[PDB]
């Protein structure tokens, strides 16, 4: 059956036309690639892998598109906040994050990335107890995580390295797909209790009673006052070896760094760029503190790096790093979603009909965009773009024989008359 | 109540500045200068240290000592018990900076006393 595809998408266009807010449409669009994913993905011959992956990847990108086009477009500007220089950091960040959209796209885009992130399954038969090994072989003076920091590692036993490996690296990729509350009741759970209070470090000072603004998210003061500090304290940590790869990269991590190379060597397109965003996010937010006088000049312990990437260098580079998948023409479309120079791209591959042609959801994917698009921004997509998109897609609507449902796309021109 | 607090603790810190550093001029040993830098009630030189003297993971708990998470406090306390309950041998020092992470000093059992 699975050659229906095309239905779902225009049976969705039927129902938005017919109900005379469209971000459904797009929404819907999502659901219908994953329904589709989740098909090829099952039982398949090994030639339907790689389209399934060609559909999950469709699917993201509506997601990311719902995303963007929802928080830029539904913009109805809310009242904006006043400080005082005896508020938190706390709110100061929050501040940031309110005003400066720019910024907060980014903060949308990782959590879209985050989203989007593999985890492993939960590590089975975990031990009663941590560095269980070493204090039973005796030589363990003392039990805590720095013991064989201040003296050689040739303190630790082998299986309870081993087994700080596996810990470790399950923390990081918690920690990378924002499973945050997951990541600490494992370090609770896991008798890792120092570590899980290393990741308590992560949050910016509040006080409901004092930053009055949130005497609503908040009963009771929380985070961390001294937060520069924490942030070398941890950076420094990370860079301290003798430590296990993924223990450093999850230190890197929360300090605004880029993880060490044992463990970047194995990060993807959207891993790796999640890891830039970041980094551009971390290091803004400290300035923009810096800039008001919230930073206290104690706390600069270490040089961290001052000046922050523009999305679209980050792109830039993590594209050089990642060239086969950044050039994946969906990914394409999800950089050009990002930077918004989206009917820029229409317009372009709209001349690639004039190796567009050989990859087929690209066409569709395009077409539906540009539907999408001018219903929620009209004027965005050129008139004419649209012709030529719509154009095409029927006379494959016609090679696939559905001129069934030809009249939905037809309600965009005049041109219609020549059907 | 905050800015009370915090000239009332300035100043005790007046107070025993001398005491401590004679004490910290004295120790031979890194995580007991650790400890003394925390009467000192300088949580940041007792992280510095730490990192210092590659006792990292101590050094990012240290950046906690003056907030007053709850969750933090009973985390330090159970690792605590867990330790006076086998524990086979814990570090003198390292035992007395997570009795002040627990909140409750002497108040306790590993206690400052």
């Amino acid at each position: 059956y699975q050659t229906e595809r095309f239905t779902k998408f225009s049976d969705t266009l039927k129902e938005f036309k017919i109900e005379q807010d469209p971000f459904n449409i797009i929404r819907e669009f999502r659901s219908a690639a994953g329904q589709l994913a989740l098909d090829l993905a099952n039982s398949g011959d090994e030639s339907n892998v790689i389209s399934s992956k060609d559909w999950e990847l469709e699917a993201r990108f509506w997601h990311l598109v719902e995303l963007l086009l929802v928080f830029r477009n539904a913009d109805l500007d809310l009242d904006e906040m006043e400080l005082h220089p005896y508020n938190s950091r706390g709110l100061f960040e929050k501040k940031l994050m309110q005003d400066n959209k720019q910024l907060y796209q980014i903060w949308i885009v990782m959590v879209w990335l985050k989203e989007n992130t593999y985890v492993m399954e939960r590590p089975k038969n975990v031990p009663t107890s941590k560095w269980l090994n070493s204090i039973t072989s005796g030589g363990l003076k003392s039990c805590d995580l720095d013991f064989p920091l201040r003296e050689n590692t040739n303190v630790l036993d082998v299986k309870d390295k081993e087994e700080d490996h596996i810990f470790f690296k399950y923390i990081y990729e918690l920690i990378l797909a924002g499973a945050i509350d997951e990541a600490l009741e494992e370090a609770k759970l896991s008798d890792n209790i120092s570590i899980c209070m290393i990741l308590c470090g992560i949050q910016e000072y509040l006080n409901p009673v004092i930053d009055t603004q949130i005497a609503n998210e908040f009963n009771t003061q929380q985070g961390i006052k001294k937060h520069s500090l924490w942030r070398r304290t941890v950076y420094s940590l990370s860079q301290q070896a003798g430590l296990d790869p993924y223990e450093r990269a999850i230190y890197s991590y929360l300090s605004g760094a880029i993880p060490n190379q044992e463990v970047l060597q194995y990060s993807d397109w959207e891993s790796d760029l999640h890891i830039h965003l970041n980094q551009i996010l971390q290091t803004e937010i400290e300035n923009y503190l810096l800039e008001n006088n919230q930073v206290g000049t104690d706390e600069l312990i270490l040089p961290l790096p001052s000046h922050a990437l523009t999305v679209q260098e980050v792109l830039n580079r993590v594209a050089s790093r990642h060239p086969s998948e950044s050039e994946h023409p969906i990914r394409v479309l999800m950089a050009s979603v990002i930077l918004d120079s989206l009917p820029s791209v229409i317009h372009s591959s709209v001349e690639m009909l004039l190796d567009i042609i050989d990859k087929p959801y690209l066409l569709r994917i395009v077409t539906h965009l540009a539907i999408c698009l001018d219903i929620i921004n009209p004027g965005s997509v050129e008139e004419v773009d649209k012709s030529k998109l719509i154009t095409t897609y029927i006379s494959l609507l016609k090679l696939q024989g559905l001129y069934e449902n030809i009249p939905i796309y037809a309600t965009f021109l005049n041109e219609s008359d020549c059907l | 109540k905050k800015e009370r607090h915090c000239r009332l603790t300035s100043w005790i810190v007046s107070q025993i500045g001398p005491e401590i550093e004679e004490k910290i001029r004295n120790s031979s040993n890194e995580i007991e200068q650790i400890f003394l830098y925390l009467l000192l009630n300088d949580v940041v030189r007792a992280s510095k240290l730490a990192i210092e003297s590659k006792n990292g993971h101590l050094s990012v708990l240290i950046s906690y000592l003056g907030s007053n998470d709850p969750r933090i406090r009973d985390l330090a306390e159970l690792q605590l018990q867990k330790w006076s309950t086998g524990g086979c041998s814990i570090d003198k020092n390292i035992s007395k900076i997570y009795k002040l992470l627990s909140g409750s000093p002497f108040e306790g059992l590993f206690s400052l006393k």
